């Protein structure tokens, strides 16, 4: 009557997490850390297929963190170390951004001492004592200062990660998807589209832009703690610079160990700072508010700039051509041709939240400038009852892998089960 | 961490509509969490009203153009809500009406299947009579 | 059409085509990656998994006597017990999804019937 | 429509003591596909099984469930401290669900 | 004889000791080595490739009704717009290199008609 | 039974149980040690090499035409100068051990004919 | 070791574009390196 | 069962002997003092 | 190491080494 028959590639998917790896289309990203390839990728369209999604627990941005910090910390390690460099800084005026200090250190030959001169940003100098004139440097005490390396380039590449065999990913195609819910459209894919690992905070950078509006999305917008991000549809050009003419100079700490400090700044004192298009800006911070009044009843939305604290959470970060830009934005979320923001910028930089790690970034020998795409925003609310007329949001950082979300919330990771059985009228064998 | 709230005791005259809320703290959305109404009168026989599921609504066969299930997401003064409204309400119907929300993220956890669902988290229900 | 192109399609349709999802099974990546990486001894620990795993549905098929049969057809009766449903529904009406869930608490013991039925028939093969 | 009956309609019981408690449905149900609840007087129901014979968290290891063809079976052995109130089968083969009739434990 | 001994003979002479090649496919493996450097990897490396290459073509033969065959009879006809030559110039006057050669473009077209053309058979066993 | 149980028993009542010796040639563990330690490359070694191992059994019993099964016949006569002994001491008084043993000398000889049987075989099947 | 002859055949080479050598290369200042790492250096040496 | 007894050449004289018992003994033992553990900073984070 | 007693399987001994600053020695 019936038999049972068994089926080798039935489509069925379970849930699953696995090491996907990443392909490119020196660098670290290009020339290490996985595979340059590119061919030609295959994107298919299901039908009658309902999938759910949430991307707030997704292993994809876990798995992109621990990747990012492991490819940072291998390329730091293998070149100069900046132990001898803890020593008493004779720090005086420049003769106001900086401070000119002479300091000892080792040469050549170990049974010698030199006298050297360098340029220092306050921001990387710490007092030993009030009644003194001595200086040291900030991670001198609680972790070890390691080179940022010339000859490696710290410069974002698109990148794909990809799905080992008998894997895939599935994309959510619904237009204005918030991330959580069922999807109605769905593809599948090996490989997903550019992602470029950029670090910023409080404001998203180079970014893939929205395909219709701007998309809101938290993992809890009742709870007041949670990072809210906005996704633009209209990108908003900010362009900035450090013109300052400086020139580095080259120090032998040691053998073939050479540090490179702000020999000099020449010209007229000028101020790192940053631009942005005025009325796109206005335009972009109407779109968003009048959006963001959707999800949050009648009440008023009114913008404030960020609260008092460190300099790492306070104000926005980036980082251009290996100088790392930390920028006031006290004007550009106060609201309720050109818009200018302050920027000072730090050399010991102490990213990944880590200790017992720090880096130095060497100075660039010209001025620098670079222009970029502002295609995100990372806002947070404020707690506390003190009105029940407006809510007032601020600058928000928090976890680094809020910068990458928005670029991998419609992907998905399945395994594949290819054997089946079912009864039929086959009798024979 | 998952807790349901529903409205207070109510009694009506026969012949009007009520409408009774549960509302849903820890559910992230109505998306991955189907809400299903049932009902529990004397004689201790627990009914099935109807439910939203991916922002569909139905009812049962014996409620059909008598019951309206409406449902509105998490927003940032309230969490999740859904609502039943019964349009007239006879002797028959004195009861007490339950809430119920089940996951619906795994898909193939046993708790459900495309349509009918077990119950995971159940509210204090609200008594009416008439 | 393409790599899993008929998941809403009914049984009856999946039926056909099989051989794409075969053949994704096998599919990897040529290049490789250079020394002292983590990175590297992952990819090379999901590759051999997916050997490993690849390796054993061959050989659980072959014990049932498929061993290069997609659409092979054993020798085991179907217990209505299983999955009492009609002919018709079952491969007119059904996605694949649903019926590996609707008779998952059964599987198992199905595979055991046939690893049975095949090992009579090849004693059979040698007293006849 | 499917139906379900239950069996036995009340039960006595006492400290220590283990209980079965027997639904049978209208339909042979292919699939587990059938929970049992608790529900104490005055209070919420209680999920206990799902999918048969699947046992959630919180709820004691002590509840067992069996599934035949169409009779499904809960065992609470070890009647330990507090008794129980009402207990419930429930289907979700087809649409609509229905719940048993229930069945009652006292001391 | 040797591994590829039959490289100079004409086709009809080489299809006689298909074994020697295909064995030599799998083994000669050594054992380890036991240093974690880059050369170890590399060794894991190339085995690896090796697992994945020789698995894919099995799975080849598989897919097609050749399975567990080294000379295997299809049932799909020599469209004449691939090579035409006669049996006695292809089997007695041509190696398998200069064969390879030849009819490099049709490869592609060869595999994809064997593919459903098992598939069609399968699937007619299945139903008659 | 289980793995290995019946290593006591005789050849004949052992052969009823071999897709459980069969099966545990792939059982595995799927998790790893995440720690670029030596003890990471030498457990990928020893996995490799089991892959590597089963393929090559697996290869040489496709060549002997017995791919999809356990217990195969082979269509070689049996020369009674590698063994002379009468059935029923085979099959009910000797462990598979013993007659591992007793034939040492000779598995290369068997394998050598086996091959060649299914070559010839293997041409006769197109010549005629 | 395994060798067997070729009759028939005719084989087009070229030293010059061999990766062997360069494998080779590559090979034997990698040895060297890994072998010269784990063991005594000479920082302290170098004075006046 | 009991006490095993074993040495891989018990006739020679210079080869370990290993008793395995059946019933454990209780030994129990201590350092009986107050050690305040002070940290001194060795350099940039090291600490002994 | 300078030690001297305990003011009798311990000895209480000073040194000299470095600190935060390579520049400077701590007793
Ligand atoms: C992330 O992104 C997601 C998308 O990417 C996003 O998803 C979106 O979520 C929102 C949730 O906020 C969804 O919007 C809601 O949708 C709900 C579902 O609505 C469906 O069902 C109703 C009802 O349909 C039944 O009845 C009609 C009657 O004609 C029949 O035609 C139907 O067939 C059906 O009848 C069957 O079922 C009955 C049982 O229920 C049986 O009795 C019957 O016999 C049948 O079997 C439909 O009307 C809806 O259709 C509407 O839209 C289509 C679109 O084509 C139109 O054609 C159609 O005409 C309708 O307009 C839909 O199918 C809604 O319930 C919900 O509505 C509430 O909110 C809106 C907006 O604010 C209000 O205007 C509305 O009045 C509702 O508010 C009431 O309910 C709340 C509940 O708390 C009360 O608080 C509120 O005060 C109000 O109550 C008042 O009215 C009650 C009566 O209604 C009364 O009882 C009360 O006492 C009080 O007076 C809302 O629209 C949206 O669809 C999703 N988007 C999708 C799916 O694309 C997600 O949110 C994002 N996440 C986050 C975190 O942001
Ligand atoms: C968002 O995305 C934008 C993309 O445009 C990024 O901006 C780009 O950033 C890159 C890297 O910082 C810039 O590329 C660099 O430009 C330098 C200056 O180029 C001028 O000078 C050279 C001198 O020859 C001219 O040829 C050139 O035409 C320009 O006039 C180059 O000097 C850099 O060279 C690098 O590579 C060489 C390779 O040999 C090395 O030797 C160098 O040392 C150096 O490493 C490099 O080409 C690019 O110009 C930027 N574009 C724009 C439009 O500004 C943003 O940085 C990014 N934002 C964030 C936050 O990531
Ligand atoms: C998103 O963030 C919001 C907060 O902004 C968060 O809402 C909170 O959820 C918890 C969990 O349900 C709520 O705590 C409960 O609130 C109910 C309200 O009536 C109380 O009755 C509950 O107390 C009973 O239950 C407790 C055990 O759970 C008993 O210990 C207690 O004695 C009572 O019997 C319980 O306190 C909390 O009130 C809300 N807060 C707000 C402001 O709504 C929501 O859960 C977050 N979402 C997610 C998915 O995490
Ligand atoms: C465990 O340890 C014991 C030692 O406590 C050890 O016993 C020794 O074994 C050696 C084995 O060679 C004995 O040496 C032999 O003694 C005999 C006694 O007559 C001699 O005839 C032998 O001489 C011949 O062989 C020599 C080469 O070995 C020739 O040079 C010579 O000309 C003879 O041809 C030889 O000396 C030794 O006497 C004992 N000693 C004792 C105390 O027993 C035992 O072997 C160890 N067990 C194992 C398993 O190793
Ligand atoms: C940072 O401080 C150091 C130390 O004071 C400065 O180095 C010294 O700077 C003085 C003043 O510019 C130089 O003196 C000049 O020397 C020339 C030599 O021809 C002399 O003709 C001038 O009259 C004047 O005295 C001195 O040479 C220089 N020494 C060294 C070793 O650099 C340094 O300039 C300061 N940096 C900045 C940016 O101010
Ligand atoms: C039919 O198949 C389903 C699916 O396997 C069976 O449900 C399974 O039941 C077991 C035993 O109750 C569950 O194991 C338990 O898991 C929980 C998870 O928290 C754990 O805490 C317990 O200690 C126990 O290990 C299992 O999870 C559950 N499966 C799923 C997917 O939830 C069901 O019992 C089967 N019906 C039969 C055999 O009649
Ligand atoms: C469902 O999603 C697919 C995939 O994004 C959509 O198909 C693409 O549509 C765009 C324009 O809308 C084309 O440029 C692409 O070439 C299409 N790709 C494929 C594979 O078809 C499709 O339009 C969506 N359909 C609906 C109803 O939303
Ligand atoms: C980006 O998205 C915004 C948000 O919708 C678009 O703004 C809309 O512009 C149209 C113009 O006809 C108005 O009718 C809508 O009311 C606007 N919507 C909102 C929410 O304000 C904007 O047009 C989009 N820009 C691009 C380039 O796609
Ligand atoms: C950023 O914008 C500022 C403001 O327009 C530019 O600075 C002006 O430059 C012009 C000539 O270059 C001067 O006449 C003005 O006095 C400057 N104003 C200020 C406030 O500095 C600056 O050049 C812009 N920078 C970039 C990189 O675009
Ligand atoms: C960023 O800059 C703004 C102004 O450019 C700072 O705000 C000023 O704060 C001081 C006190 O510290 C007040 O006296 C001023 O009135 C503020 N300015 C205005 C326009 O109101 C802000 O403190 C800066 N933040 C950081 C982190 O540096
Ligand atoms: C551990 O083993 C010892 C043997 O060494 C046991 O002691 C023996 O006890 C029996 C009692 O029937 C006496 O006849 C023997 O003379 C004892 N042997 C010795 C050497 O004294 C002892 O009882 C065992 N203990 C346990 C807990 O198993
Ligand atoms: C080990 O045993 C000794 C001997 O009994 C214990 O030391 C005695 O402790 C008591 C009080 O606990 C004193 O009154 C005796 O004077 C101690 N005698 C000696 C010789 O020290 C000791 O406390 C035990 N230690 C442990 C860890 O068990
Ligand atoms: C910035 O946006 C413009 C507008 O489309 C685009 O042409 C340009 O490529 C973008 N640049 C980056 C770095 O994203
Ligand atoms: C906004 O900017 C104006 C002028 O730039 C300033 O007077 C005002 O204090 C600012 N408000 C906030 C909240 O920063
Ligand atoms: C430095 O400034 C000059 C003008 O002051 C400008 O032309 C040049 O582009 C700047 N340098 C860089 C690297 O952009
Ligand atoms: C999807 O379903 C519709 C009707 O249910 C059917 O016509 C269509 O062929 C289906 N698509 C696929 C890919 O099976
Ligand atoms: C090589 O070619 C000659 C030509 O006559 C032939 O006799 C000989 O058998 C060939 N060798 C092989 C190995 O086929
Ligand atoms: C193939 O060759 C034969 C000669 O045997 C010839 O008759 C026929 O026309 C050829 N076909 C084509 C398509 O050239
Ligand atoms: C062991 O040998 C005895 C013969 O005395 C036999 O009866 C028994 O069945 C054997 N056991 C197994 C497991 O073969
Ligand atoms: C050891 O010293 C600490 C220092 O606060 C004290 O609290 C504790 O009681 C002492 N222990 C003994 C056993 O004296």
């Amino acid at each position: 009557n019936l038999w049972v028959t068994v089926y080798y590639g039935v489509p069925v998917w379970k849930e699953a997490t696995t090491t996907l790896f990443c392909a490119s289309d020196h660098n670290v990203w290009a020339t290490h850390a996985c595979v340059p390839t590119d061919p030609n990728p295959q994107e298919m369209v299901l039908e009658n297929v309902t999938e759910n999604f949430n991307m707030w627990k997704n292993e994809m941005v876990n798995q992109m963190h621990e990747d990012v910090i492991s490819l940072w910390d291998q390329s730091l390690k293998p070149c100069v170390k900046l132990t001898p460099l803890c020593v008493t800084l004779d720090c005086t005026t420049v003769n106001q951004e900086m401070k000119n200090c002479s300091f000892n250190t080792t040469t050549e030959l170990r049974d010698k001492k030199q006298k050297v001169y360098a340029l220092f940003y306050k921001l990387d100098i710490v007092p030993l004592s009030n009644n003194s004139s001595e200086y040291r440097l900030i991670n001198c005490n609680t972790s070890a200062i390691t080179q940022a390396c010339p000859k490696v380039s710290f410069d974002p590449i698109p990148i794909h990660y990809c799905t080992p065999a008998g894997y895939a990913l599935l994309k959510c195609n619904d237009k204005r998807f918030n991330g959580t819910g069922p999807c109605h459209n769905v593809s599948t894919v090996q490989c997903t589209h550019g992602i470029k690992p950029v670090v910023s905070t409080q404001l998203l950078l180079n970014g893939s832009l929205a395909e219709k509006e701007i998309i809101v999305r938290s993992e809890n917008l009742t709870n007041n703690v949670k990072t809210i991000i906005v996704h633009l549809n209209k990108s908003v050009e900010i362009v900035c610079t450090r013109p300052g003419n400086n020139t580095r100079k080259s120090i032998r700490i040691g053998p073939g160990q050479t540090f490179y400090a702000t020999g000099d700044i020449i010209g007229d004192i000028r101020q790192a700072h940053c631009n942005i298009s005025r009325g796109d800006w206005e335009e972009t911070l109407h779109n968003v508010r009048k959006n963001l009044a959707e999800h949050f009843q009648n009440k008023t939305i009114q913008f404030a700039s960020s609260s008092g604290g460190d300099l790492e959470i306070t104000t926005h970060s980036f980082n251009c051509r290996g100088e790392f830009f930390y920028c006031n934005t006290s004007g550009l979320f106060n609201s309720t041709l050109t818009i200018t923001i302050p920027c000072r910028i730090k050399q010991i930089i102490n990213m990944w939240q880590e200790v017992g790690r720090a880096m130095y970034a060497p100075p660039i020998a010209g001025n620098i400038t670079c222009k970029s795409n502002i295609t995100g925003l990372l806002l947070v609310r404020d707690g506390g009852k003190e009105s029940n007329s407006t809510e007032i949001f601020r600058p928000g950082g928090g976890d680094m892998r809020d910068n990458w979300r928005s670029e991998l919330y419609k992907y998905k990771v399945v395994e594949i089960k290819p054997l089946g059985v079912a009864p039929t009228e086959c009798k024979r064998r | 961490q998952i807790h349901l709230v529903q409205s207070g005791t109510e009694v009506k005259k026969p012949g009007s509509s009520v409408t009774v809320s549960c509302k849903a703290y820890g559910v992230n959305t109505f998306g991955l969490y189907a809400v299903n109404w049932v009902r529990q009168a004397p004689g201790q026989s627990l009914e099935y009203i109807g439910q939203i599921w991916r922002w569909k609504s139905s009812a049962s066969h014996h409620f059909r153009g008598r019951v309206l299930i409406s449902a509105v997401d998490l927003t940032g003064s309230s969490p999740p809500i859904s609502s039943l409204e019964i349009k007239d309400l006879t002797s028959d119907d004195t009861a007490v009406y339950f809430c119920t929300t089940t996951s619906t993220y795994d898909k193939w956890s046993g708790l459900h299947h495309d349509g009918v669902m077990a119950f995971s988290s159940w509210g204090q229900g609200t008594l009416i009579s008439v | 059409l393409g790599f899993l192109g008929v998941a809403g399609s009914t049984m009856g349709a999946a039926s056909v085509a099989l051989t794409v999802q075969a053949r994704q099974l096998l599919s990897g990546n040529p290049d490789w990656l250079p020394d002292m990486t983590v990175w590297g001894i992952k990819q090379l620990q999901t590759r051999v998994l997916a050997i490993e795993r690849y390796l054993k549905d061959q050989q659980l098929l072959g014990i049932w006597g498929c061993s290069g049969k997609l659409i092979c057809c054993t020798a085991v009766p179907w217990n209505s017990s299983w999955s009492n449903k009609s002919q018709t529904e079952i491969w007119n009406n059904m996605t694949w999804m649903q019926w590996d869930e609707e008779i998952s608490n059964y599987t198992a013991t199905i595979y055991r019937l046939l690893e049975v039925s095949q090992n009579q028939q090849e004693r059979n093969e040698k007293d006849l | 429509d499917i139906q379900m009956t239950q069996s036995p309609s009340t039960l006595s019981a006492s400290i220590g003591d283990t209980v079965r408690i027997s639904c049978r449905a209208s339909q042979s149900i292919t699939g587990n596909w059938v929970a049992w609840y608790q529900q104490r007087p005055g209070k919420a129901p209680r999920l206990l099984i799902y999918r048969g014979a699947a046992l959630l968290g919180g709820v004691p290891s002590r509840f067992s469930g069996s599934a035949a063809g169409t009779d499904f079976t809960l065992t609470i052995g070890n009647l330990q401290a507090e008794d129980f109130g009402t207990f419930y089968c429930q289907q979700y083969d087809t649409y609509p669900g229905t719940f048993g009739q229930g069945t009652k434990v006292e001391v």
